[PDB]
């Protein structure tokens, strides 16, 4: 059948693209929220919108029975999974296929065979697609590990079967760390992913990310329609991302073209996908893996080829077959930006706030994704990305100067942003590079950059004469226009009010317990650090502890922050279990 | 140094505009000068025109502090 | 030599538009801005900014003292005018020149030249442009209008030699009407052109209105970066643009595109610029106009051919020779719609008022060049263009459905805008055609189409300082407390 109205399974900006293709195609639309979302742009943007209710993830569109639920409800006759949450679930995938609906996306099989590594590495190798040399199916043991390192020598990765968010790997540089690497993935890899499976392959130094954009009926044509290199990555998640893939020899970008192909036809894939490899520092393919969803960075690849890959998902779901019989050439450069909420100046850490002003760039060669505006505000429960930042030029020069402009205009105010980190490296002459070559790689942001952002601080008053009140006026001497900052005691001349009687200027002190030379009292109370879920309980009441024992794992910003006991004792009043939401302040447990 | 200092937000001036703008504000400048004292003087008060009831808990709370406070 | 320092001589969208421009060629940029404009977003982001004073363009932009004031004063080393106000003053442009500075524009002469449409007619005579019907000289009477009237048939455009903004023609339908239109004509460009010469040429019935953006080298160079169609207009003025020209054939493409190359190159013209023609129902082309300047409507082109137009213009008056060698292919379709504070529920008459809010579209497609934001004022001291909202797509009808989108996403309130014009013609037949030609033409918004909107519902202290040799105005706050 042919798609009528598409439920978007997801929020903020991937929901607000996907509503925004619907109506150019001319679909009705249906958006679902979490309370949290209750006013999100694409709650009011959407033609209709359900309230799954509950406040995380996991209670809200993680759940199958009320997404399909809002389904049957709205009438809508299509699911688009937009990415992450159910995206890649093949078992979701399944029940939207059981219910009748149309399935935006790739065949339950496809998901599940990509999806699991070791799979994916043997319809690669069946595709003949370029392999970095690694063990072909799990290995079994450290001592298997290490007989591995010693034929293909160090470094060498160990990798879960089935990890992702860069915690699905482990890098030995030398033979001895081999059996506590291992027990560290086997247990991790159960502990995370309910899978113990390993698999060891050589650790390329410092490789580019490289990846190209696939489109493939349900008919079996496939086009490549781009690729991007996204090689500036943190925490082995990406920041930048940029199309085409600069830099390589038509050898190199007709390998990956074609292998990319391949790997879709051993697949059967169809619907939109990505395929990522590793080029290394000596120019070797490698395959990586195939993301069977849109990407993130999909607009770069539609920006420089001139095609709405949204809308060719529609119509692949609809059955039709490619109109695009070639790959396109691409026209331009372009550059996404990820406008996360992470402090640059504090590790890239996220924090949630208000978004007090958001001011996109406009004009020449800017597009902005952007699942927030002025008003909104930034929850501890979803991820850290406000928006994407898209600028394009005729060469990747003319793409950089723009990028400099637009980066230089974005002004978001009331949270830290990574926004000082974009103008940073759009001038770095580590990104610009000679004109044939560039420094950057995948570890280059956290191992190489010189890292000069000051810690957000927002307008709090910090020092003494911060506390001071002022004034802002326009002042015109010679025609120049001036922006001019009084203080509100400023006494120049005549003037005066240094104090009115007994008035005292001080330091404040900062809004935090104590004094920063102890971290706290000697009370018993575990108090959570920061708003949160609470993602695993590691004790149970009457466990007798040591301080550094982890006690919970609070899940915010979908990152993990281990609490741990503060002093030994018995825990003695646990008062928390996993999957509660959790203040800051919330007594966990009393150490006794 | 933790005097609050005016800041030039937006331009650059010249020096001869850096001149004619502090020129000007130190002329609009005026007013209090040094901070000399207002002496105290509470002849004809207020409060000592009020009728107080002999219990009036007014007569600590208002009429005794302010000949008090200094 | 080389630019170093741009004053942007103008205000609004294109003001913000150059600005970026050098931001990106890493030039430094300098704003001018009257008393109306002493918060508008050009001011607060060029990189330097000066006050002109003066409460209206007579009074401020269009002063050539004051803008040649602000450039020695801030140590600009270039001016570009933007479009309107003294763009094509060829006295500023030799002013300019004079004063020493690089004037990013055409030269004096080729302004001069073919600002007169009658040296324009001639220039394009000798280049062998398509022309329409009509007298290579200057009409010296309404008998003279009769005898062509009668010679070439009815209807007959009568239009001033000078000036223009839509104002310079006017149209006699049948012979009786012409000594009163050609008198009335007379004393009317007498007015407000100070000039009385006019001509009379064939009056095309339901034209097209067809230009060709040229980018032209000092060095004798000449490309044309593609066709652009501008044929929905109101009062002869530019409402919605579109580009490449649609439902020309290929041997209509030619013939414009070279033509284009001819007229520029006998003119001498270098810079940007656009060869205006008019499209007949017959399919007839006729040559109409040289615009000396870089168009409003430049962005539909730049989406279409990848092209930096004003960077462009940067080079050509730096004097280095084109880098683009071809004309370039275009790639997909693109929609520009201006955003005027015009009513059209109540004939397009403007209305000033506050932007109380300012949302632009964003997302796949779209650009927004805007002059306003939330809390501008919007007076009567200036043309009534808030921003022009720019929607592209691999196809025609691809891009009309991102407008579709686009403009439902458009939030403008505190004045009338066009904005439910444009969502209505956006989805009218007329304009989407049927596939192979459309039914718009320049009168299809006056007439025939279904106009079914509803309608709309301390003064500074100056202090006169001196400073060595200098005067040196500072201008504050009224109330400033200090
Ligand atoms: N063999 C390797 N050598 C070096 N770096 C590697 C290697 N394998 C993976 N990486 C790093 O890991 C990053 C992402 O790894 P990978 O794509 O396997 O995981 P993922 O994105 O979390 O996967 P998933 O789609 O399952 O969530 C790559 O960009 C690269 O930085
Ligand atoms: N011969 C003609 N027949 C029909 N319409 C015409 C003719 N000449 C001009 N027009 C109309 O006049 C407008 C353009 O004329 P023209 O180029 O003289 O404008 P203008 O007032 O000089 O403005 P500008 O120089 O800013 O473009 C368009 O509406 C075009 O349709
Ligand atoms: C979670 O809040 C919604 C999805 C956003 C996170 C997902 S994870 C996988 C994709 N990769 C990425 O960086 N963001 C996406
Ligand atoms: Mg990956
Ligand atoms: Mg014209």
């Amino acid at each position: 059948s042919k798609i009528s109205k598409v439920l978007v399974a997801n929020r903020g900006e991937i929901a607000v693209r996907v509503i925004r293709a619907a109506k150019d195609a001319g679909l009705a639309s249906v958006a679902v929220y979490a309370e949290p979302d209750a006013d999100a742009p694409h709650v009011r943007l959407a033609d209709e919108a359900f309230a799954l209710g509950g406040q995380t993830s996991a209670e809200s569109y993680l759940v199958f029975e009320k997404i399909l639920d809002a389904a049957e409800k709205s009438g809508a006759n299509a699911i688009h999974p937009g990415y992450g949450f159910l995206s890649e679930n093949a078992d979701f995938a399944q029940a939207v296929i059981d219910a009748g609906l149309i399935w935006i996306g790739p065949s339950p099989q496809s998901i599940r065979d990509l999806g699991d590594k070791v799979t994916a590495r043997h319809i690669a190798a069946r595709a003949k697609a370029p392999l970095v040399p690694g063990t072909p199916d799990p290995v079994k043991d450290a001592d298997e590990v290490v007989a591995f390192a010693k034929e293909h020598g160090v470094p060498v990765a160990i990798k879960a079967a089935f990890g992702g968010g860069g915690r699905g790997m482990k890098v030995a540089r030398t033979l001895e760390e081999i059996p506590e690497l291992f027990e560290s993935a086997t247990r991790e890899a159960i502990a995370a992913f309910g899978r113990g499976e390993c698999f060891v392959e050589r650790y390329l130094d410092k490789p580019r990310h490289v990846e190209a954009q696939v489109i493939a009926d349900q008919h079996g044509n496939v086009v490549v329609a781009g690729t991007r290199d996204c090689s500036l990555q943190r925490r082995f998640q990406k920041l930048v991302e940029e199309a085409p893939a600069p830099f390589l020899t038509d050898a190199q970008r007709k390998e990956i073209h074609e292998s990319a192909k391949r790997i879709c036809k051993e697949a059967g894939y169809y619907g939109a996908g990505t395929v990522e490899y590793l080029v290394g520092q000596d120019g070797l393919i490698s395959f990586l893996e195939v993301n069977t969803r849109l990407q993130v960075e999909h607009p770069v690849t539609e920006e420089t080829s001139g095609i709405d890959l949204v809308r060719q998902q529609f119509k692949i779901a609809n059955g039709e077959p490619l109109d695009i019989t070639e790959d396109p050439t691409p026209r331009g450069h372009s550059f996404e930006f990820r406008i996360n909420g992470e402090d640059a100046g504090r590790g890239f850490l996220p924090a949630p706030g208000p978004v007090t002003k958001f001011v996109a760039p406009t004009g020449p060669g800017v597009r902005m994704d952007s699942g927030v505006e002025t008003g909104s505000v930034i929850g501890g429960q979803f991820d850290s990305m406000l928006a994407k930042l898209i600028v394009t030029g005729a060469t990747r020069e003319e793409a950089l100067e723009r990028s400099r402009r637009a980066l230089a205009e974005f002004t978001v105010e009331g949270l830290a942003t990574v926004i000082p980190f974009h103008r940073a490296v759009v001038s770095d002459p580590a990104f610009i590079g000679d004109g044939e070559k560039f420094d950057v790689h995948t570890r280059w942001i956290e191992t190489e950059w010189n890292n000069t952002v000051e810690p957000f601080t927002g307008g709090d008053p910090i020092e003494e004469e911060d506390t001071v009140p002022r004034q802002t006026v326009v002042v015109e001497v010679g025609g120049r226009r001036l922006e001019v900052s009084l203080p509100g005691d400023l006494a120049i001349g005549g003037g005066g009010g240094a104090a009115a009687p007994g008035v005292v200027r001080k330091k404040p002190k900062p809004r935090k317990r104590g004094g920063g030379g102890a971290k706290a009292a000697s009370g018993d109370a575990v108090t959570a650090p920061m708003q949160g879920t609470v993602v695993k309980v590691a004790v149970e009441e009457g466990q007798e502890v040591s301080a550094g024992d982890l006690v919970v794992v609070l899940e915010a910003m979908k990152m993990e922050n281990p609490v741990t006991a503060h002093k030994d004792g018995t825990i003695t009043g646990l008062a928390v279990e996993a999957g509660a939401a959790i203040t800051q302040g919330t007594v966990i447990a009393e150490i006794k | 140094d933790h005097e609050a200092h005016i800041k030039v937000l937006r331009g650059e001036p010249t020096p001869e505009e850096m001149a004619a703008l502090m020129a000007v504000l130190a002329s609009a400048g005026g007013g209090p000068a040094e901070p000399v004292k207002k002496e105290r003087n509470m002849w004809g008060h207020p409060v000592d025109k009020l009728r107080y009831s002999v219990f009036s808990w007014q007569r600590v709370t208002l009429l005794e502090r302010t000949h008090m406070r200094r």
